[PDB]
């Protein structure tokens, strides 16, 4: 009679339990779904006969819960079962599972690391919604699974197999901009709004000092 | 009489601006009773024209089973 389930006397209340069980599993695996699809007011009046041109004194205040009544009917009822709820050392503490990692994406991988020394700065866009903490670990990884293959990277230093001349542009056909320029050109739009601002301050504050100084006259 | 007697009292002597508000929890509106007075002030008149008939309802009756 071996310690791992026998179904073996009355057990009372275990059906609670048991469908609990069927749509935990039933979650995580939707939790899998937005990663492959990832990968790919004012007041109103009215016009009495009796008192024309009447404001409306309840339009005049706001209810501030209407707006939110509406969605809040137009969301999907479900029925707690306090077994669903449970919690252990693994919850409310930030870190996820990272999709694990593929072939295809190595010649992406490896390459980027000929052809800098070591820049996790901008090989994070390169996978878009990967970030740039995993992506350091994998570099991390690697040293104790492949210590052979990463130390053919660093001993290239030269241009490698000229077929990077693609991803040369792939990268930049990204909003094609002259971004050396691009950024100086509305930094200085930018400044003139604040000195047109600066301006509209000064002459706000000339002709205040010139209008109070008529009262103090007077 | 009287209104005419507070609104020359005002130009003799005449002593001298609205944005939205909130809904409160925890604030009253009035209702009732006097919301009945508030709407029984301000409404359409209608101008009736008194006549004197009393034969047209009476054998409109009369013809109905």
């Amino acid at each position: 009679c071996k310690p791992n389930f026998p179904i073996g006397q009355i057990s009372e209340n275990f059906e609670k339990s048991k469908m609990a069980k069927k749509a935990k599993l039933e979650k995580r695996r939707h939790l899998r779904e937005l990663r492959m699809r990832a990968r790919q007011t004012a007041i109103q009046l009215k016009l009495n006969p009796d008192g024309t041109m009447a404001i409306d004194e309840e339009t005049m205040v706001v209810d501030r819960h209407k707006n939110a009544s509406i969605e809040n009917e137009y969301k999907e009822k479900v029925d707690e079962n306090p077994f669903a709820n449970l919690y252990n050392y693994g919850s409310y503490g930030r870190g996820s599972y990272t999709d694990p990692w593929t072939v295809e994406e190595m010649i992406k991988f490896y390459k980027a690391l000929s052809m800098w020394g070591t820049d996790f700065n901008l090989i994070s866009q390169l996978y878009p919604y990967r970030s740039r903490k995993q992506v350091k670990a994998k570099f991390v990884n690697e040293e104790k699974k492949r210590p052979i293959l990463i130390e053919l990277a660093l001993r290239s230093k030269l241009p490698p197999n000229f077929d990077e001349y693609c991803c040369e542009i792939k990268k930049n056909i990204g909003t094609v901009a002259d971004f050396n320029e691009k950024l100086i050109e509305l930094q200085n739009e930018h400044k003139h709004h604040m000195k047109e601002i600066e301006e509209a301050k000064n002459t706000a504050k000339e002709e205040d000092q010139t209008a109070q100084r008529l009262n103090d006259a007077n | 009489a009287n209104v005419t007697r507070k609104q020359e009292d005002a130009r003799r002597n005449p002593n001298p601006m609205s944005v939205k508000s909130v809904n409160d929890p925890s604030q009253n509106r009035l209702t009732g009773s006097l919301l009945a007075h508030k709407v029984a002030d301000e409404e359409a008149n209608i101008e009736l024209t008194w006549a004197e008939g009393t034969f047209e309802q009476f054998k409109d009756t009369i013809v109905k089973e």
